[PDB]
C-alpha cells in the first residue's frame, strides 16, 4: 500500500541478475571508451555521458510508469518520496536519503549510500579534481523527470571516489511544464 | 596394503598425538612411523621422492618441534637425518628425478651447514662451501631442465669467488648472463651483478677483454655502466654514474650507440631568426649533472634531409633545458614538406642516438 | 602470521610485483635474498617432487622448499596462468595445522585484491606503473 | 550451489546493452574534430541526436566509417569480455589449464556459464567441425526480442539489427584473448526452425 511496500513488493516479480561482474564494468568500459577516444578529456566525457543518460532516462520513464501505475507528481515531496522509496529500489536495489532542502522546499539533495555504478574503481590523480563519474544517473534523473511534465536540472555536488564527503545530487524544480491542450 | 598402511599410519599418528605428554620421546615414535612408511615405499620411482617429501615435511615438522639455538646442533642431527637419508637415496647410478632429489637434499644439507657455521677454518669454509656448491651445481646441471636454479647457483659461486680477492670473474665475464638477468624481469639481482662486475673491472688492472667474441675493449665497463646507470634507483647513486662517465671520458674509445632512455627531449614549433632560421627549439631532461654535446635533430624531406639545429656548447643542467637549436642552411628554400626522422643524437665523446 | 615477502608471477618469466613489508627503514632487509627465492620458485613449478592435481576445481596450496630460515608457499591458480608466492619465517610459524587455513585465507585475499586492481576500468591497457602503485597502497593498507 | 548474493534488475542492463550502439555511433559521428537538438545547463549547452535517427544515420553511413565504427564495438565487447572472464576465474571451473589445446572443452565452458551469466540461459546447440571451426546456435538472442521490425520492410530490418551483433563478437573474442591469443571469428544469421544467430570461431 505504501510506497515502501510497493517498491519492495516489485522485487517478488522482477527478473534479476548479478550486480557485480555485469553492469558495473559495462559503465566502466564505456567510460574507458570515452576517456580513451577524447585523449583523456575530463569534461566532454561528462557531456556525452549526460547526453546518453538523457536518452536512457526518457526511454526508461515508460517502463517505470508501466511497472507501477502511479499518478503524476506535482511537488518535491512526492518526487522525493517516490524516487528514494521505489525507483532506486526497483532499478538498483538501493535507497538514498533526502536532506538539505531550502526554505521554499524548491530543492533537495540526494545522499546515496551504496552506489553500485562505482564499486572499487579508485580513479587516478588527474581525473580526481575535474571529472564526475556517475553522470549516467544525472542523465536519467533529467530525462525521466522531463517526461512527467516537469523541467528539472540535476547536478552532482561531491562523491566518495574523489572526496571525503558523500555521494549527493542537487536538484531544482525549475518550473512546472504546461500541457498544451488546443488546436491553434 | 600400501594405502592402508599410509591411512592407518596417519590415523595412528593422530591418535598417538592425542596423548599430550612425553613429546620428547614421541620423536622416536614419529621416527618409527616414518620407518614403517619407508618400508612400505621401498620400490617407487617418483613416489619415493614423495616419500622424501614425507621425510621433508616431517623434516619441516621436527624443525617446528625443536626451537633453540642449541637445537641447531639437533639440526646437525637432522643433517645426520639428511645424510643417512642421503644414504637412503643414493641407490642409483644416473636418473632424471633422482638427480633433482639429490640436489634438493644437498641444498638442504648445505643450508643447514651454513646455518650452523655462521653461529660463531675460516679460509677453509669458503673452499668447502665452494666444493659443496660445485657438487650441487653439477647435480642441478645434470638434468633436462632447471636452468633458473643453475644460474642463481652459478651467481652464488661467482660471488664466493668475489668473496675473496679474485681477478678472474666468471659473472663479469658472463655479460651474456648479466644481460639475461638484466635486460628484462629483474631489477635487484642485476643491480648487484652489475656492481660486482664494475668492482671487478675496478680491480682488474688489465686490458685483455673477453675472448668469447670480438669484444676487445677498455670501454666495456662503460658499456655495462650505461645499463647500470639506466637500472639505477635514483639520484642518490648518481655519483656512480658520474664517476663511470668520468672514467669513460678519461679512457677515451669513442665509438658507441646508446638508446638514450636516460634522457628525455621534447620539441616545439618551428620559427625563424636573423640570416638563418633557428627553427625547432627543444627542451631536454637528463639524469647526469654535467653534459655538453652537439645535439642535432635531423628532419627528412620527400627526398632530402636537413640534419640541422645543432648547438656546440651546452652548459644546461636541468630538466626542460630549452635549447635554442639554431638551424643554418635551410633546405628546399624552407619548404614545409620535411617530416620528422629525428636522430637527436647528443655526442659527448660517445653517440646516444634516441 | 604476517609475511616477509609476496610475489606475483604471470604466465611469462616476468614478475608483476615483488612487494616486501616495511621498505621505509633498512632494518637489514635485502631485496636480493628475496628475489633469488622468487627466481627459483618459478623453476620449482615444473619439478616432479610436487604436483597440483586438477581433479578438484578449487586451486590448492603447496610447500615447495625452505631456505635461509624462510618457508615459501606457491599458488599456481590454474586457469589464467598466474603464479603466486608468499614467504614466511620459522619464528612467525607455530608449526600447527590450524594455521594452514589462515595461510589459504591470506592467499585468496591477495588474489582478490589482484583481480580487483587489474579490473580497474580507467587504467590504460598495458603494463603500467599504476598497477604496481595501486597494488602497493592496497598491500600497505593490508600490511602496516 | 544456490548463491543468493546481491543483484539488480535485468531490464536496465539490457537497455544499456542496447544503447551502447548509438553511443558508439555518437562517439564516432561526433568526434568533435572541426536534425539535432539542444539542451540548457548552467552557462553550458549540449547538442544531441536521438537513438533511432542515429541508427538511420548508420543506414546512411559511409562504408569505411562503418568498419571504423565496428572496431569500437568489438573493442568494448573485448574489454567487458576479458574482465568478465577474469571474474569467472573466481568460479574455479576445472576444464582448462592454458593456451586451449582442446578448444571444445572451453566451448563447453562459454555456453554453460558465460552465456548463462550475460543472457540468463544456455546456448542451446553447438556443432563441431574438427578443424577448429565451431558452429554456435541459439533460437532467441535475448537483446533483439524488443527490437520490433517495421511493417513489411524486413530487408532494412536485417541491416539495422546485425550491427548489434559485434558486442558478443567482442565477448567471445575477449574471453579467448584472456586465455592467450587472437584468431579469426565471425557472425552468421541461421534462420530459426521452431517458434536467432550463429557464431564461428577458431
Amino acid at each position: 500500500r505504501s510506497l515502501k511496500a510497493m517498491g519492495e513488493e516489485i522485487w517478488k516479480n522482477k527478473t534479476e541478475k548479478i550486480n557485480t561482474e555485469l553492469f558495473t564494468l559495462t559503465y566502466g568500459s564505456i567510460v574507458a571508451q570515452l576517456c580513451q577516444d577524447y585523449e583523456r578529456d575530463f569534461n566532454k566525457v561528462n557531456d556525452h555521458l549526460y547526453s546518453m543518460g538523457y536518452n536512457i532516462g526518457c526511454r526508461l520513464i515508460e517502463d517505470f510508469l508501466a511497472r507501477t501505475a502511479l499518478p503524476r507528481c506535482e511537488n518535491l515531496v512526492k518526487t522525493s518520496e517516490v524516487l528514494s522509496k521505489c525507483a532506486f529500489k526497483i532499478f538498483l536495489n538501493i535507497t538514498p536519503n533526502i536532506t538539505n532542502w531550502s526554505h521554499n522546499k524548491d530543492t533537495f539533495s540526494l545522499i546515496l549510500d551504496e552506489n553500485p555504478l562505482a564499486d572499487f574503481v579508485e580513479l587516478p590523480m588527474d581525473a580526481m579534481k575535474s571529472l564526475w563519474y556517475s553522470n549516467i544517473l544525472c542523465g536519467v534523473l533529467k530525462g525521466s523527470l522531463e517526461m512527467v511534465q516537469l523541467d528539472c536540472d540535476v547536478w552532482f555536488v561531491s562523491d566518495i571516489l574523489r572526496g571525503d564527503s558523500q555521494t549527493e545530487i542537487k536538484v531544482k524544480l525549475n518550473r512546472i511544464l504546461k500541457d498544451e491542450i488546443p488546436i491553434g | 596394503p600400501f594405502e592402508s598402511s599410509s591411512k592407518s599410519d596417519e590415523s595412528l599418528g593422530s591418535i598417538i598425538i592425542e596423548g599430550t605428554l612425553d613429546k620428547f620421546q614421541l620423536h622416536k615414535y614419529f621416527f618409527i612411523r616414518r620407518l614403517r612408511l619407508l618400508k612400505l615405499e621401498d620400490q617407487t620411482l617418483t613416489a619415493f621422492v614423495g616419500a622424501f617429501q614425507l621425510i621433508k615435511n616431517f623434516i619441516e615438522s621436527i624443525s617446528i618441534e625443536y626451537r633453540k639455538s642449541v637445537r641447531l646442533l639437533e639440526f646437525k642431527h637432522y643433517f645426520i637425518t639428511s645424510m643417512l637419508s642421503y644414504f637412503e637415496f643414493e641407490n642409483v647410478s644416473n636418473p632424471l628425478l633422482c638427480e633433482i632429489k639429490a640436489e634438493l637434499l644437498m641444498l638442504k644439507r648445505d643450508n643447514w651447514v651454513q646455518g650452523v657455521m655462521a653461529t660463531s677454518e675460516t679460509v677453509f669454509q669458503e673452499n668447502f662451501l665452494t666444493l659443496t656448491k660445485e657438487i650441487l651445481s653439477l647435480f642441478n646441471k645434470c638434468e633436462g631442465k632447471r636452468q633458473r636454479i643453475v644460474d642463481i647457483l652459478s651467481i652464488e659461486i661467482g660471488l664466493l669467488y668475489y668473496q675473496g680477492k679474485k681477478y678472474e670473474e666468471a659473472v663479469s665475464l658472463f655479460l651474456s648472463c648479466y644481460e639475461y638477468y638484466t635486460q628484462t624481469n629483474w631489477n635487484s639481482i642485476g643491480l648487484k651483478i652489475l656492481q660486482v662486475f664494475i668492482d671487478s673491472l675496478s680491480h682488474c688492472p688489465k686490458l685483455d677483454v673477453l675472448q668469447i667474441d670480438g669484444e676487445s675493449v677498455s670501454a666495456s665497463a662503460v658499456l655495462t655502466n650505461a645499463f647500470l646507470n639506466i637500472l639505477k634507483l635514483c639520484k642518490d647513486n648518481d655519483s656512480k654514474e658520474i664517476w663511470w662517465k668520468k672514467f669513460m671520458d678519461l679512457q677515451m674509445k669513442v665509438h658507441l650507440a646508446r638508446a638514450n632512455v636516460s634522457a628525455i627531449e621534447v620539441n616545439l614549433k618551428s620559427y625563424g631568426f636573423p640570416e638563418d632560421i633557428s627553427t625547432k627549439t627543444m627542451r631536454l631532461s637528463l639524469k647526469n649533472m654535467g653534459g655538453d654535446v652537439i645535439v642535432f635533430g635531423a628532419s627528412d624531406f620527400l627526398l632530402k634531409k636537413g640534419e640541422n639545429k645543432l648547438i656546440l656548447e651546452c652548459r644546461d643542467i636541468m630538466y626542460g633545458e630549452f635549447s635554442l637549436l639554431s638551424f643554418e642552411i635551410i633546405v628546399e628554400g624552407i619548404t614545409f614538406v620535411k617530416e620528422f626522422p629525428e636522430n637527436q643524437d647528443e655526442f659527448i665523446v660517445v653517440p646516444e642516438i634516441y | 602470521l604476517r609475511p616477509c615477502f609476496v610475489s606475483l608471477i604471470d604466465e611469462s618469466d616476468k614478475p608483476i610485483l615483488i612487494y616486501v613489508p616495511n621498505e621505509a627503514e633498512n632494518e637489514m632487509n635485502d631485496v636480493l635474498k628475496y628475489n633469488v627465492l622468487s627466481n627459483i620458485s618459478l623453476d620449482y613449478f615444473e619439478s616432479a617432487l610436487v604436483e597440483w592435481h586438477s581433479l578438484d576445481s578449487k586451486p590448492l596450496l603447496k610447500s615447495i622448499f625452505q631456505l635461509e630460515g624462510v618457508s615459501v608457499f606457491a599458488m599456481l591458480i590454474k586457469q589464467t596462468g598466474l603464479k603466486i608466492v608468499i614467504g614466511f619465517e620459522q619464528k612467525s610459524l607455530s608449526g600447527a595445522d590450524d594455521e594452514f587455513e589462515a595461510i589459504n585465507q591470506i592467499f585468496e585475499t591477495v588474489r582478490k585484491i589482484y583481480i580487483r586492481v587489474k579490473c580497474n576500468p580507467l587504467l590504460v591497457s598495458g603494463d603500467e606503473k599504476s598497477i604496481i602503485k595501486s597494488l602497493e597502497r592496497k598491500f600497505d593498507e593490508l600490511f602496516i | 550451489f544456490e548463491n543468493s548474493l546481491p543483484k539488480v534488475s535485468q531490464s536496465v542492463y539490457q537497455m544499456l546493452l542496447n544503447e551502447m550502439v548509438p553511443l558508439a555511433m555518437g562517439i564516432e559521428r561526433q568526434i568533435s574534430g572541426d536534425i539535432k537538438r539542444l539542451k540548457i545547463e548552467e552557462h553550458h549547452t549540449v547538442d544531441i541526436i536521438r537513438s533511432h535517427n542515429l541508427i538511420h544515420e548508420l543506414y546512411k553511413a559511409d562504408e569505411e566509417e562503418k568498419e571504423k565504427v565496428l572496431a569500437r564495438l568489438r573493442n568494448i565487447g573485448f574489454q567487458i569480455g576479458l574482465k568478465l572472464s577474469e571474474l569467472l576465474i573466481f568460479s574455479n571451473n576445472p576444464n582448462l589449464k592454458f593456451k586451449e589445446m582442446d578448444l571444445l572443452l572451453i566451448m563447453k565452458f562459454i555456453c554453460r556459464d558465460v552465456w548463462k551469466q550475460i543472457f540468463g540461459k544456455q546456448i542451446d546447440n553447438l556443432k563441431t567441425n574438427h578443424r577448429g571451426t565451431f558452429y554456435l546456435l541459439d533460437y532467441d538472442y535475448r537483446p533483439i526480442q524488443s527490437f520490433s521490425l517495421e511493417e513489411d520492410a524486413k530487408n532494412e530490418e536485417l541491416k539495422m539489427i546485425e550491427p548489434f551483433l559485434e558486442i558478443p563478437v567482442g565477448i567471445i573474442r575477449g574471453v579467448l584473448s584472456s586465455l592467450g591469443y587472437s584468431s579469426e571469428e565471425v557472425i552468421c544469421l541461421a534462420s530459426f526452425i521452431d517458434r536467432g544467430v550463429s557464431f564461428h570461431v577458431q
